[PDB]
C-alpha cells in the first residue's frame, strides 16, 4: 500500500555493511494457535486496584467463569463471535457487583486491542437516573436483583469472522535509481507467509542483497548488503502489506555512499 | 561280593539295547537298557547384559539476554551444546525479553531403561560342560531307574546293585565358548566384550549386572538445532541395538543345533544330544544269582513262526514249545546281532509253549535263540511293511 | 534411623518438623525441603510423610499439575501449544501394550481429589476438569484403552504408523496431538496371529500391569518456568499498568524508573508503553514434569524432585495358536506334507546328523512340500506344534 509513515536517509562507506532497519512486530508469524488463542475476550472488576478477572471467552465455544460462585449468573452470548455481541448480562445484581467493569479484547493474529470501561452502581431502590455520560465511561444504575445489560459490541470483520486460518502476509522490497518517478521502480525481494524468497535482481546482485535469515518471526526485515557499490545508491522502499488487518504500510530509505 | 559287567551303548535316547549277563556256573540273563535323558550342563560365567536404552533429556536452559556455557559431566554419552539466535515461543508470548543474545543450552545422556529388569539379554562365557544322565534297566523283570554323573566317578547303590556310568565318549557341546541367552532361548555369538559395543549393534549399552549403577554405552548421540520459536531438544541417535536384535536374531539352538539336541534355559542345558556312546558298569550283587542246579533247564524245545515282517519294530511273532525242568523264571536271549528279541524273560513250567517277538531287516531270517540254558533254531520268511517312513528310532 | 537434611540440621526422613500436613502449611518451603533431599535414600519416605494430610491420605497430585507443551501435528497439519502434548511413548511390552505419557493428568480434578470420570488439563493459567469418557487414542483405528492414571495411558493400538491422543475440554472444542510412531508389535512364538485362539499354547511375554500401584518406576519434576502471558499489560493512556490476578508477576520494562520488579499487587510504570515491557507469572508452589518441551526456570539452579509412576512392566503369559495338523504322506526316504495355514506360519526342519542343514520358511498359503528323510533323522517344527520326528525304515 501507500501509507508512508517515516522516511530515513543513510550514508555508509564503499564496501561496508549496509543495513536498512525495516522492523515491525505487527507482522510476527510463527505457527497457528489453531483459532483457539487467536482472539480472546475478558472482563475485569474493581472494588476498589486490585482488578479481578471475572470470565474470559475464546473464539471456539462457551465461556469460563474464574469464580465458581458467579457461575450461571453471568451470561455472554454463547454465539457472540458469529455476530459480534460481547455484552454481559447480570441476571441477579447483588451489591458486591458494584464497581468498574472493563471489556478487553485481544487479536493475537494481528496484535490489536480495543477496550471500553463501564461503571455499575447498585441502587437499593428503583432506578436512580441510570444511563448517562456518553463522552466518557458509561455508568448504569441497577436495582437489587434486577438484570443489567453491559454493552460491548464490535462489528468489524477483524473480530466476527470464523474465517481464514491464521496466515497470509506479504513484504516487498523495491528499488529506485536516482530520478525515477517510482511508477516503474525495480523489484528486488519478496517475502511471503509460508516463505517464498523471490529474488528478482540480476544474478551477481542477489549475492549481497539478502534479507536476514529467519526474519519473519522477530519482525525485523532489515535488508543487508555486504559490499556497497557506488551505483547502488538510491531510494529503496520497504513495501509492507497485510490485508484483512490494515497494514498498508511502507517505509522509505535514502542510501548514499561516499 | 558280586560281579561287574561292562557294556557300551550308543548315546541315543529311546533305543532298547540288550546285553547278555554271563556269570560262570549261573543261568544267563537278558538285561534291557533304555537311556531316558542325558543332561549337558555347562559351567557359565556372566560378562554383561544388554537392554533397551533410555535417552534422558532434562528441560533445556534457555538463558535470556545472556550466553550459557556447557560443562562436560561424567554421564554415559553426555551430550551438551549451546545454541545462539533463538526466540522461544510459549503460548503466552516470548520467554526471552531481549531480541538478541538469546541462548539455549541442551543436555542429554543415556542410561538403562526402566524395562531393563524384564526385557534383557544375558551374555555368558560357557566352558567345560558337565554331564548327567538317566537310564532305565530291566533287571529282575523290574523297570528300575538310575540317575548319576555320566563320567564314571560316582556310583549309584540301587538295591545292592552298584551302577557306574561314564565317561562320555564325546566332549561335545553345541554351546560355543561365548553365548547369549534371552529368557527362553540360547544363541551362539561372539558378543562384543565389555567396553566395545558399537551403535546399532548388539549391546549399544552394556552393564555387568542389571543393578550396577554405572553402565557403558555409546549410541552416537548428537543434538540437532531446535526449530525457530520452539522449545524442544531434537537429537540424532542410533536406535536400540536390543530391539534391532530382537527382530534380527533368527532361530535359537533349539531349532538349529546338530545331533537333535534339546536346548533349555535356567539352567542353560542341552538334553538328549545323540553324540558318541556311553559305557555302563553294573555290579550285580551275588545274592540274586542262582546256580544251574536250582535253575530250570529246558529240554527238547521247538520253534515255529506263523508270520513275520521285516521292519524297525518287532514285526515277527514266534512260539516255542519246551519241556522245562520245573516251575520258575527264565531268560530269552538272541545270540546274533542282526536279529533282536523284544522279550528277555518268560516263565517256564514243565511242558508248555511261550509267545515272543523278534525284529530284523532281511526277508529270510535264520538265527538261534537260547532259553535260559539251551539253544534252538528259528527260521522263517518276513514280508515288507506298509511304511517307508517311521517316526521312532 | 534414616536421616534427612534441611539446610543445617538432621532429622528422621519419615518425621519432618512441619508435621502434620506439611504442604498445606507452607507450600514453597515444603517443596524446597523435598528438592534438597532428592539424592538421599529416605527421600521417598519424606515424600510419603510430607504430602499426606489426614484429619492413607497421601495424594502426590496435590503438588503436580498439567501443562501446555509443543505438539507438531495438532490436526490440520500446523503445530500448536497443546494441553494434550506427548512426552514419550513406550513399546517395551512384548504383547504390544503402549505406555503413553501426556501433559494432562487423568483421574485428578482441579481440587486434587481422585475421580476416574474426570481429568485436568491446563487452560492458559488455570487447570480445568474435563470428561474422561471423551478421551481417545488412535493410530489408524481407535485403540482400546486399558488404563489411565496421572500422565500415563495404557492402550492396545492396532498396526499403524502414526498415533493420535486427544480429548474434549470444557467448552466442547476438541484438542488432539499426533506424532509419528511405527507401531507393529513383535510376533510371539512362531505364528503371526491377531486374536488369542481357543486351544493354543502358553508362551512368555511382557505386558504393562493395569494396576495404579506406584512401586518402582519414577519421573523427575521441578518448579515451572516464569510463565509469560501478554494479557497482563494494560495501557493507562500514557503508561503501563499490570494486574496480578491472584498470582505474583515478574515484570521488565524498557524505560526509566523501576523498570523491573516482582510485584504481588497491581503496579504501574510511568513514562512507558506496552511494547517496551514484558511480564510473566511466577509460581513456586507447584511441580511439573522435567520436559524437553518446557524450558527450565532460570533463577533457581538444578533443583529437582522425583515421584513414582503407575503401570510397571511385568512378565506374564500370552497364548498363541497351534497350527492345524498337516496332511502327511510317505515315500522312500521322503515325507510329503501338505500345509494348510490360516495365517503366516513358520516351518523349520533339521536333520539329526552333524550337518543339520536347518531350513526355515514363512509358509503363507497352502503348499505341498517334500522333505528328504535321511537315516540320521529329521525333526520338523511346524508353527508352535511340538516337533515332529521322522526316520527311514
Ligand atoms: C518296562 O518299560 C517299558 C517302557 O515303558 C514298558 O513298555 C511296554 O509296555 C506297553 C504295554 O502294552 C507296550 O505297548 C509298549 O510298546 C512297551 N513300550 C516299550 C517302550 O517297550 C514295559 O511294559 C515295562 N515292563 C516292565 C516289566 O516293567
Ligand atoms: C520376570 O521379571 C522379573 C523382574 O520383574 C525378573 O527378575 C525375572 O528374571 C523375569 N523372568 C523371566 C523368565 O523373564
Amino acid at each position: 500500500g501507500s501509507s508512508v509513515v517515516s522516511e530515513s536517509a543513510v550514508s555508509w562507506e564503499a564496501g561496508a555493511r549496509a543495513v536498512l532497519r525495516c522492523q515491525s512486530p505487527r507482522m510476527v508469524w510463527t505457527q497457528d494457535r489453531l483459532h483457539d488463542r487467536q482472539r480472546v475476550l475478558h472482563w475485569d472488576l474493581r472494588g476498589p486496584g486490585p482488578a479481578r478477572r471475572l470470565l474470559d471467552l475464546y473464539s471456539a465455544g462457551e465461556q469460563r467463569v474464574y469464580e465458581a460462585r458467579d457461575r450461571g449468573r453471568l451470561e455472554l452470548s454463547a454465539s457472540a463471535f458469529d455476530d459480534g455481541n460481547f455484552s454481559l448480562l447480570i441476571r441477579a445484581v447483588e451489591e458486591t457487583d458494584a464497581g468498574l467493569y472493563t471489556c478487553n479484547l485481544h487479536h493475537h493474529y494481528c496484535h490489536l486491542y480495543e477496550s471500553l470501561a463501564v461503571r455499575l452502581e447498585v441502587t437499593d431502590g428503583p432506578p436512580a437516573t441510570p444511563a448517562y455520560w456518553d463522552g466518557e465511561k458509561e455508568v448504569l444504575a441497577v436495582a437489587r436483583g434486577a438484570p443489567a445489560l453491559l454493552t460491548c459490541v464490535n462489528r468489524g470483520h477483524v473480530w466476527t469472522d470464523r474465517h481464514v486460518e491464521e496466515a497470509q502476509q506479504v513484504v516487498h522490497w523495491d528499488r529506485q535509481p536516482p530520478g525515477v518517478p517510482h511508477d516503474r521502480a525495480d523489484r528486488l525481494l519478496d517475502l511471503y507467509a509460508s516463505g517464498e524468497r523471490r529474488a528478482y535482481g540480476p544474478l551477481f546482485l542477489r549475492d549481497r542483497v539478502a534479507v536476514g535469515a529467519d526474519a519473519f518471526e522477530r519482525g525485523d526485515f532489515s535488508l543487508r548488503i555486504e559490499p556497497l557499490e557506488v551505483a547502488d545508491e538510491g531510494t529503496y522502499s520497504c513495501h509492507l502489506h497485510h490485508h484483512y488487518c490494515g497494514l498498508h504500510e511502507r517505509r522509505v530509505f535514502h542510501l548514499t555512499v561516499a | 561280593g558280586s560281579y561287574e559287567h561292562v557294556t557300551v551303548i550308543p548315546n541315543t535316547v529311546g533305543v532298547p539295547y540288550k546285553t547278555l549277563v554271563n556269570r560262570p556256573g549261573y543261568s544267563p540273563m537278558v538285561l534291557e537298557m533304555e537311556l531316558l535323558s542325558v543332561t549337558l550342563e555347562p559351567t557359565l560365567s556372566l560378562d554383561y547384559i544388554t537392554c533397551e536404552y533410555k535417552t534422558v533429556i532434562p528441560s533445556p536452559y534457555v538463558k535470556c539476554c545472556g550466553t550459557a556455557e556447557c560443562k562436560d559431566k561424567n554421564l554415559p554419552d553426555y551430550s551438551c551444546k549451546v545454541f545462539t539466535g533463538v526466540y522461544p515461543f510459549m503460548w503466552g508470548g516470548a520467554y526471552c525479553f531481549c531480541d538478541a543474545e538469546n541462548t539455549q543450552l541442551s543436555e542429554a545422556h543415556v542410561e538403562k531403561s526402566e524395562s531393563c529388569k524384564t526385557e534383557f539379554a544375558s551374555a555368558y562365557r560357557a566352558h567345560t560342560a558337565s554331564a548327567s544322565a538317566k537310564l532305565r534297566v530291566l533287571y529282575q523283570g523290574n523297570n528300575i531307574t538310575v540317575t548319576a554323573y555320566a563320567n564314571g566317578d560316582h556310583a549309584v547303590t540301587v538295591k545292592d546293585a552298584k551302577f557306574i556310568v561314564g565317561p562320555m565318549s564325546s566332549a561335545w557341546t553345541p554351546f560355543d565358548n561365548k553365548i547369549v541367552v534371552y529368557k527362553g532361548d540360547v544363541y551362539n555369538m561372539d558378543y562384543p566384550p565389555f567396553g566395545a559395543g558399537r551403535p546399532g549393534q548388539f549391546g549399544d549399552i552394556q552393564s555387568r549386572t542389571p543393578e550396577s549403577k554405572d553402565v557403558y554405552a555409546n549410541t552416537q548421540l548428537v543434538l540437532q538445532r531446535p526449530a525457530a520459536g520452539t522449545v524442544h531438544v531434537p537429537y540424532s541417535q542410533a536406535p536400540s541395538g536390543f530391539k534391532y536384535w530382537l527382530k534380527e536374531r533368527g532361530a535359537s539352538l533349539q531349532h538349529t543345533a546338530p545331533f537333535g539336541c534339546q536346548i533349555a534355559t535356567n539352567p542353560v542345558r542341552a538334553v538328549n544330544c545323540a553324540v558318541g556312546n556311553m559305557p555302563i558298569s553294573i555290579d550285580i550283587p551275588e545274592a540274586a544269582f542262582t546256580r544251574v542246579v536250582d535253575a530250570p533247564s529246558l529240554t527238547d524245545m521247538s520253534c515255529e513262526v506263523p508270520a513275520c515282517t521285516h521292519s524297525s519294530d518287532f514285526g515277527g511273532v514266534a512260539i516255542i514249545k519246551y519241556a522245562a525242568s520245573k516251575k520258575g523264571k527264565c531268560a530269552v536271549h538272541s545270540m546274533t546281532n542282526a536279529v533282536t528279541i523284544r522279550e528277555a524273560e518268560i516263565e517256564v513250567e514243565g511242558n508248555s509253549q511261550l509267545q515272543i517277538s523278534f525284529s530284523t531287516a532281511l526277508a529270510s531270517a535264520e538265527f538261534r535263540v537260547q532259553v535260559c540254558s539251551t539253544q534252538v533254531h528259528c527260521a522263517a520268511e518276513c514280508h515288507p511293511p506298509k511304511d517307508h517312513i517311521v517316526n521312532y528310532p | 534411623p534414616v536421616m534427612c537434611l534441611l539446610a543445617n540440621t538432621t532429622f528422621p526422613c519419615s518425621q519432618p518438623p512441619c508435621t502434620p500436613c506439611c504442604y498445606e502449611k507452607e507450600p514453597e518451603e515444603t517443596l524446597r525441603m523435598l528438592e534438597d533431599n532428592v539424592m538421599r535414600p529416605g527421600y521417598y519416605q519424606l515424600l510419603q510423610a510430607s504430602l499426606t494430610c489426614s484429619p492413607d491420605n497421601f495424594n502426590v497430585y496435590k503438588a503436580t499439575r498439567p501443562y501446555l507443551a509443543h505438539c507438531p501435528d495438532c490436526g490440520e497439519g500446523h503445530s500448536c501449544h497443546s494441553p494434550v502434548a506427548l512426552e514419550r511413548i513406550r513399546n517395551e511390552a512384548t504383547d504390544g501394550t503402549l505406555k503413553i505419557q501426556v501433559s494432562l493428568q487423568i483421574g485428578i480434578k482441579t481440587d486434587d481429589s481422585h475421580d476416574w470420570t474426570k481429568l485436568r488439563y491446563m487452560d492458559n493459567h488455570m487447570p480445568a476438569d474435563a470428561e474422561r469418557a471423551g478421551l481417545f487414542v488412535r493410530t489408524s483405528a481407535p485403540c482400546t484403552i486399558t488404563g489411565t492414571m496421572g500422565h500415563f495411558i495404557l492402550a492396545r493400538c492396532p498396526k499403524g504408523e502414526t498415533l493420535t491422543v486427544g480429548f474434549t475440554d470444557s467448552r466442547k472444542i476438541s484438542h488432539s496431538c499426533t506424532h509419528p510412531f511405527h507401531h507393529d508389535p513383535p510376533v510371539i512364538g512362531r505364528e503371526k496371529f491377531h486374536s488369542r485362539p481357543q486351544h493354543g499354547k502358553e508362551l512368555p511375554c511382557s505386558t504393562y500391569v493395569q494396576s495404579t500401584a506406584a512401586t518402582t518406576e519414577e519421573i523427575e519434576v521441578h518448579m515451572p518456568p516464569d510463565t509469560p502471558d501478554r494479557t497482563l499489560m494494560s495501557q493507562q493512556s500514557g503508561n503501563v499498568k499490570i494486574t496480578v490476578n491472584g498470582q505474583t508477576v515478574r515484570y521488565k520494562c524498557n524505560c526509566g524508573g523501576s523498570n523491573e520488579g516482582l510485584t504481588t499487587t497491581d503496579k504501574v510504570i510511568n513514562n512507558c508503553k506496552v511494547d517496551q515491557c514484558h511480564a510473566a507469572v511466577t509460581n513456586h508452589k507447584k511441580w511439573q514434569y522435567n520436559s524437553p518441551l518446557v524450558p527450565r526456570n532460570a533463577e533457581l539452579g538444578d533443583r529437582k524432585g522425583k515421584i513414582h509412576i503407575p503401570f510397571p512392566l511385568a512378565n506374564v503369559t500370552c497364548r498363541v495358536p497351534k497350527a492345524r495338523n498337516p496332511t502327511v504322506t510317505y515315500g522312500k526316504n521322503q515325507v510329503i506334507m501338505l500345509l494348510y495355514p490360516d495365517h503366516p506360519t513358520l516351518l523349520s526342519y533339521r536333520n539329526m546328523g552333524e550337518e543339520p542343514n536347518y531350513q526355515e520358511e514363512w509358509v503363507m498359503h497352502k503348499k505341498e512340500v517334500v522333505l528328504t528323510v535321511p537315516t540320521e533323522g529329521l525333526e520338523v517344527t511346524w508353527g508352535n506344534n511340538e516337533p515332529y520326528k521322522y526316520w527311514p525304515q
